[PDB]
Order: C-alpha cells, then structure tokens, then sequence
C-alpha cells in the first residue's frame, strides 16, 4: 500500500517505471472505503505487472486539480508520466480487473 | 441411491471431519449431538447416502458413515467431548503416540498396527451399504498419520476392493519436515488415488485474512472454507428434487479426470463473503459466477487462467433468481477458458441451500496451474534433501535413501504430467 | 382401503409387518377430501411395498392425541410400531412419492 | 445501567434467539463463539445491559435462557454456539408439547417451570439493576403459548415490579391444513393481555409478504423470516444497547394497561442482493412496511416511537410526519425520537418504528374469526379437554380475545 504526497508524486508516481494505479480518495467519502478492501486484491494479483498508489485529496489538495478530477473515488492509471486510463466511482472487483486486462 | 463413507485421518483430517459431519446433520434436520430428528420427523433429503439408521423411531439414531483415525488421542478425544452420541463409538480409532510429522511411521510403524482395526471397520460400514458408491479420505499431508496411514489406507483399500471409488481430500502444507511428508504422501495419490483434491492452506490462510480481514486467522477459520466446499461438493449425493441434478462421486470423477495420471483437483468457492454478514450481505447471480471463476477465488496459491482448463465442474445450489442469465454467464465463461486431450463443462444444480448462504457455487477443475503449487512444495523438498536436513529421522525408520528418490522422482513424474498437458 | 377404529389400531397399525401409512382425516376438512383420490393410487403403485390406512378422528378420538398431531389431514408412516415419518398437510400425489421413496 | 434478560421458548423463538444473540455479539464486538473481545479492549457501548462477565483479561456471557419441551432446537444453538451460552440456561425436555397449549401450561410445561424458574431466579439476582425480561415465543404451536403463558405468569406473580414484554410470533393461516393454531393463539392471547406489561407482535403472514414482495424471494424460508425479526429485535433493543430501560421504553409506548399491543416496522427493506433520510422515513411509514397484515394508516396512532441508527434534516422529516398521522384523541399520545450512533451490521443506516395502533385489531380478529370456524363444531375439542382444560375455559378465552380486539375498536372511536 503506497501512501502519496504532493511533494512525493513527482518521484513515486510520474518519473516511476512500469505502471501505476493512483487512488484519490477522502474519509468522508462512502463508495472510497467500499474500494479500499478491494484495492488490496489487486496490489497482490498484479505483482510486478502493477504498482498501487494513494492520496488523500483532503491533506494534500494540490494534485487532483491538475489532473481535472471530478470526484473521488477517481481512479488513475499511470504508465510514464501520462495517465493511461481512467475510472470514477466505486466498482466490482471484477470490472476492475477487465479495465486492468485492457490496458 | 448411493452411499458414501467418509475416512478421516490425523489432526487436520479429523478437526475437518468434526466440522462437516455438523454441517451435514444440520443441512438433514439431525441433531448433531445425539443423530436424532424431532418426534415423528424423518430427515430432510437423501439422509441414507451419508447416515445409517439405528434401531426403532423412538430412540434411534442417524449414525454418520464414518470413521475417523488418529495416532495422538487429543483430537479423537475432542470429537467426543463436542459431538454426544452422534458418532460410532467403535469408529474412533486412536493411539497413544503422535507420529511425531514422520512419514515413515505412519506408513510402517505404528501405522500398520492400526490397520486391521481401522479395515475391519471399513468392512463393517461397507457391508452395511446398499450400495457403495465411494469413500472419501480427509486428511493433511504436511504431518506423519493423515500422510503415511493415509498413504497406507488408500493402499489398502484400493486392494481389497479394487472397484470402489476413492477420493482423497488433502490439505498441503504452506511456507520442519512438511515438505517431506508431502512428497511421500503425493506418490500413494498419484497412483492409487481415484482422484485428489487439494486444499492449500497457503490460499486458505490468505483468503481468510484477506476476505475476512482475520489478522491471525486459526485453523477453524480455515475448516469453514474447507466445510463449505466439502458441503457443495457432496450436495449432489445428499438430496433429490425436481429441479436436482443428481451426480454421483463416479460420474464427477468420470467427468473430471480424462486420463487416470492427471486426477488431481482444485476448487474454488462463491460466495466468500465473511461469515460476519452471512445472509445481510447477499452477491447477485454476476458477481457470484465472476467470483467464483477469478484467480482470487481458488483453494490454491496459483492462478487457474494462466494455465489451462482440462475439465471443470460447476456445482451450484440454492435460490436460481434468473436462470437465463447463469446460463449466459456459464456459457461465456465456457468460452473463455484456456483449454487443452478433450475438456469437459458439467453443470450440475441442487435446489437446497447449505445452511449459511441462500445460494452457492463450487468451481471443481482439473487445472495445470496445479503445477505451480506442486512446484513450490518440491522446491522445499530439495532445499531440504540436498543437505540431508532431517534425513535421518526417516532412515531410521525403516525407508532407505534411494527409496525416497524414487518417490521425489515420482512426484517429479507428476508435475512433468500437467506441465505437458499445458503446452 | 383400510378403515381403522381406536380398538384396530394397535392389531391393524402397531402389530403389524411391514410398512403403513396412516391418514389422520375428517369430512369436515377442506384440505382432507383433497387427497383422497391420490391416496388411492399409493394404494395401488406400492403394493406389497406399502399398506395405505384411514381413521376417521371425530368418530375415533382417542388416537391422533397419542401421537402428537397437530391437525388434519396427517400421513404417519408406521414400519414396525413406530412412527418413521411425518407429513401435515394436502400435498401433490409427487412430493407424497419422495416422501416415500426416500423412507 | 439496566439489565434485560432475554428468555427464549419453543421452537421458533429459540431459533430468533440464536440470530438475535450472534447479531447482537457482533454489534458489541464479542466473539459469538467464545464470548471474548480483542485482548486489552473491551465490548462497544452499555454491553452490561445483555451480557454479564466472568474473569478478568475472561469471557461476556450472554443474559439469556433458552427453555423447549423437544431437544433439537436448543442442541442446534449448543453445536453452534461454541461457549458463549450459560449451559445451566439452556433446558430441555424430549416429547415436545404435540402443538397443544395445554401441555405447555398444564403438562409437561408445568413440569419444567421450576427449573426454568430456578434460573430465572439466578439471572434476576446477578443483576446489579433489572430493567426488563424479553420473553420471545411463536404462540401457535404448545411450547411458546402454553408455557409462555405459564412462565409470564410465573413470572410477574413473584417479580410484579418487573416489566415483562413479551415479543409475539403470530401463525400464519394456513391453506393445506386445518391446525389446532388458533385455539393456542387466542389461549396464548389472554395471558400476553391480562399478564405481559406489552406485546410486540409479529405477524408470519406480513413477513412472508415482506420477504417475497420487497426482499423479492420467491418463496421465503423461515430462515428469511427470522433475519427479518432478528434486524428488527437488533433495532428495538440497540436504544438499549448504545441509554434507555425497557421501563422507560414501554412507559412512553403504553398510555393504559388494556391497550399494550404493538407492531413495529424497519427501514430500509431492501434486498439483500444507500438511501436519502427523506425516503427511508417515508418508507419506515407505510402500510407495506408493517410486521403485520394490517394498515396502520387506515387506524389511530396512540403512540410511536421511532429508533434511527447510523450516520439534522433527520429532525424536521419526522417532525413533519409527526403531524399526519390520525391520532386517538382523549387517550395520551406520544411520538419519542432515538438516536444510536452504532449501526446494525446489515444497513450503514436504519430506522424501527415501534407503534401501539388500533389496527392490531383487524389482525386479532383474523385470529378470532379462524378460531370461531373450528369451535363452532369443537373441532378438535377432545385434544385440550382430555388434557385440563373444560368447555367453559376455552369459552371465557375466546371471550378475552373479543375484549381485547373492543378496546382497540373503542379506542379508535
Ligand atoms: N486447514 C487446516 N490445516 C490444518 C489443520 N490442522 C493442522 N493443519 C495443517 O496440517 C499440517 C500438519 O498435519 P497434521 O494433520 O496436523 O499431522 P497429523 O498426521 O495429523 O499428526 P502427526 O503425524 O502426529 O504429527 C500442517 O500443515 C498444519 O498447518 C486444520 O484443522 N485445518
Ligand atoms: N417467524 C418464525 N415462525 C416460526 C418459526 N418456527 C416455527 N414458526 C411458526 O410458529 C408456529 C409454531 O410454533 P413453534 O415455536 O415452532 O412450536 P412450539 O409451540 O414452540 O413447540 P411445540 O408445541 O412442541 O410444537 C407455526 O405457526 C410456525 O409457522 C421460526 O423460526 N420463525
């Protein structure tokens, strides 16, 4: 489980090798802890292949402007420094999973 | 209609055995601490298949098919004091002496004493039969009764009555001498085993503290998961209805097992939602068949979909709230699968529910990912025999050194087996 | 088609071999007259196997109360002299098979 | 803090004991198979109130007796129960009471009474303050009704200062059988009117409905049944748990002592396949929401009280339906408002509506009506007068019950 900062992006995000799932999230809201026991699946599942990452928008509010967020939970995936894919919303691990397949 | 035994042997084997022989009673309606039903009522289901009747209505009993053997007395002894009048009394075969984790003193030490008790019973159980369709041996092969006198009693069963299905149902190991007891205990289920199906308690204990979020998840936490399996596997033999498909343990086998040197199983369960919100928390038909056909989902620590199917079985029970849509969804995934040898999909469907979810799957496969699980134990095995770790704890007792690389080449023979069956 | 009194009951149900289906009845039940005409069949489809008997409670009052009967109609299955199963209620002349296949 | 002993009986209401305890463990963080909590912490919020403890860093034992004339039930919460039970409070006997209330008040019921007592007596003086016992029972069988009525009884004879609620499950009719139900039913009823301090009633015909129409199962269980009450008995009993006695709680619920009938209704009833507080009070309000067969809309509130559970605007929404329901006017009314900030395991939110409403009565004259079908040709007379009970009895009966269903026809103007 990787906790983000805005001062530690840069590094652990965007100049980081191989893919990158970010998670922007808040406590206060519902569907982001519906997630956080799925997202835990997925940093086994995908070994290697996928790096699973997380930021609070709450303490560090200067990251997700930049990347147009529309809500939380806001799900990004990272290849280099450039956002792969996208997803909004809380969702099955299953759909999770065939949005990973793809790309 | 069919009768089945079940033979549980050591600590493991037992504890499991305890734990489904009470899941079993309460699906039936008996009362699992004296085999009694209420006045006048006679069990729910197909209760003879898996219980015998004792005497008159009054004061008679449903007797479990079963016998249960130990070497070390504490697990027998605890079956007695949680269980009443439920069990045989002369089916609880025990000793005096752990076999200490040691193979060979399972297999010909104190094993072999046990014996004649242990297959006079089995004949016993047999001869009161209908008709026997099978015997299913629950055990661990990481210690030295469930492996050696479960190697030894396979054997033995296989060559007296020659005809009679035997499945065997072993719990391995997860990352002493285990790696050891494994290896010897695989070669009597490679070839005298009908069918084996494993249980990883390395997948086991992740999903339960995972699924389940059990920081220190015990070894009741992993019988549920086990039981629940075991429940869903052995549905089809226990009821009828007019939407039941009845299978027996010969047909699954049969559709199972395409060649009789790739016999060994794995299964996965849906739904494996915490026991905590059971029947609050319910997964539609989707989520549940999606479930239940994800890596995450397997009793092995391996990945079913990067290998390849070469026979499944889904066994569903319970509420069917849309028909049309499972059937899709099964045909999809019919579609999907990594194939090979020619597979074979079974479907089969028990109306009754088990007693804790309204509905549920078991996803039964022989799987060439079975390789990897495999792997890693032989791995240990070597890491172990290449500087003799406890080598002579088995010297000593009666195997001989080139004896026990026949049975490391043998397992090898194995994984070379689902290793071609892959490419 | 065998009728019983208080008095037969113990020589015709309780004495004897073989298996017997008793159905605790009245004219004044609904549900009673109902399987009546599937009871005849049974009588028939499982000759030797099963021997099919009637006693009617308001002109034999003594028996049902022996036996724990909650209402009418109500088949009891005797093997010896005792009670092997229970079934309450009007029911398909299939799900009387079942019953008594399975006992 | 008060301390309600729970006292299961009888087939049905062992089986809702045994889901109303695991829930009720869980709520609290008590292991439901041990009885212990996570080593130095202990159990959430006023656990004394249903548990009671025995060592130190020890295990919570539940304030519970389980009581049946039949061995199956209560061997069933034994095997799966672990240790969490007190084994002295878990009695049984072997032939059952054959669905006869008479030998489960003048029988075998009879029979069993001391020991029951006996226990009773040992929970009732382990209690630092008692608030309350919950008797929870079917009344359509002779195990719940017949020796339910016998224990209330008992019970209130020798406590008297006691409050006594009595949580009723109601039969259903039945269609493919004529049954001895409502003759157990209305003898089980004069006692719940002359002796329990209130009865909270659960209709199986209501549930049924409930379980098909809004959880959307094809044909229920009685499984499904009882998580319907156990959900509800979680919520009753939750303002109790997190405080208020059962005292307090019947006192604002009762306005005389011959109208003590309730009904209760949950929110949300949505499958087991979130909400706006708004919708959820609206839906806790309407007559398909009821664990009864009746329309509370379409009679008079005399009181009410709602129990919300969970996560402001929650105060003017209920203050707005305060004000539309039909009130019964020279009797005292009230509407008392609950809050409990830990949720039930189930639903992130929830609200009960416990109501005392005059359309208990068109439930009780259901009940009335089917027993008025059989007694009209002494159907199965012979059962209860071969067994202490004579004509006249069940005469003067059928007559409380047509008391009870006047009082709350008066009631209603
Ligand atoms: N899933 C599960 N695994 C168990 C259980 N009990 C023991 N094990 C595992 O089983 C292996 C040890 O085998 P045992 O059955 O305990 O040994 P045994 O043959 O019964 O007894 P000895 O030969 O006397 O040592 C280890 O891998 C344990 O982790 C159990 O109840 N459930
Ligand atoms: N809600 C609900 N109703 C039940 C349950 N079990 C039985 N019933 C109903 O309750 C009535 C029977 O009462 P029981 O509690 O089962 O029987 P008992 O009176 O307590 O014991 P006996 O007289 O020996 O039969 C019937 O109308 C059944 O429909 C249950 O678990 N939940």
């Amino acid at each position: 489980i990787i906790h983000l900062t805005d001062d530690s992006f840069d590094t652990d995000v965007l100049k980081a090798d191989g893919a990158i799932l970010v998670d922007f999230w808040a406590e206060w809201c519902g569907p982001c802890k519906m997630i956080a026991p799925i997202l835990d699946e997925i940093a086994d599942e995908y070994q290697g292949k996928l790096t699973v990452a997380k930021l609070n928008i709450d303490q560090n509010p200067g990251t997700a402007p930049k990347y147009g967020i529309r809500g939380i939970p806001t799900l990004l995936l990272f290849k280099n420094g450039e956002v792969a894919a996208t997803k909004v919303g809380a969702l099955s691990k299953g759909q999770l999973k065939e949005f990973l397949d793809a790309n | 209609v069919n009768n089945t035994i079940v033979v549980s042997i050591g600590q493991a084997g037992n504890q499991i055995a305890a734990s489904f022989w009470k899941t079993v009673c309460l699906e039936h309606g008996i009362d699992p601490l004296t085999g009694q039903t209420a006045p006048g009522v006679a069990p729910r289901g197909n209760w003879s298949s898996f219980f015998s009747k004792l005497g008159e209505s009054s004061s008679g009993s449903y007797v479990p098919r079963a016998i249960m053997v130990d070497l070390e007395p504490s697990v027998i002894d605890n079956v007695k004091a949680t269980s009443g009048s439920l069990f045989n009394p002369a089916n609880l075969i025990s000793r005096t002496e752990g076999a200490g984790g040691n193979f060979a003193v399972g297999y010909l030490g104190a094993g072999r004493e046990v014996l004649p008790e242990v297959m006079s019973r089995l004949d016993y159980e047999i001869d009161k039969c209908d008709n026997v369709g099978g015997i299913i041996v629950l055990h661990a092969i990481g210690g030295g009764t469930g492996s050696g006198f479960g190697a030894l009693l396979i054997e033995s069963l296989k060559e007296k009555y020659g005809e009679i299905p035997v499945l065997s149902c072993a719990v391995l190991p997860s990352p002493v001498t285990e790696p050891y007891n494994t290896v010897f205990a695989l070669n009597t289920l490679r070839r005298s085993a009908d069918a084996c199906l494993i249980f990883d308690n390395e997948a086991l204990f992740d999903l339960a503290h995972r699924k389940w979020n059990i920081e220190s998840p015990t070894v009741d936490d992993l019988n549920l998961l086990i039981t629940e399996a075991l429940a869903g596997i052995t549905a089809s033999m226990r009821f009828s209805g007019f939407l039941t498909v009845e299978i027996s343990l010969r047909e699954l086998l049969t559709n199972l097992v395409p060649q009789p040197s790739l016999h060994f199983l794995m299964c996965a369960f849906a739904p494996l939602t915490p026991p905590d919100r059971s029947k609050f928390e319910e997964l539609g038909i989707e989520e549940m068949i999606k479930s239940l056909f994800d890596n995450g989902s397997v009793f092995a620590a391996c990945s079913p979909m990067e290998g390849r199917f070469l026979s499944t079985a889904v066994l569903y029970r319970g509420i069917m709230e849309d028909k049309p849509l499972a059937d899709a969804a099964l045909a999809a995934m019919r579609e999907k699968l990594p194939l090979t040898i020619p597979t074979a999909f079974k479907i089969g469907y028990v109306e009754q529910p088990g007693i804790s979810h309204r509905k549920s799957m078991v996803l039964l496969a022989n799987n060439t990912e079975i390789a990897r699980v495999l792997d890693r134990i032989c791995h240990n095995f070597d890491k172990l025999w290449q500087r003799k770790a406890f080598a002579n704890w088995y010297l000593n007792e009666g195997m001989s050194e080139e004896q026990i690389n026949v049975l490391r080449a043998s397992a090898q023979e194995l994984v070379q087996s689902y290793q071609v069956a892959e490419e």
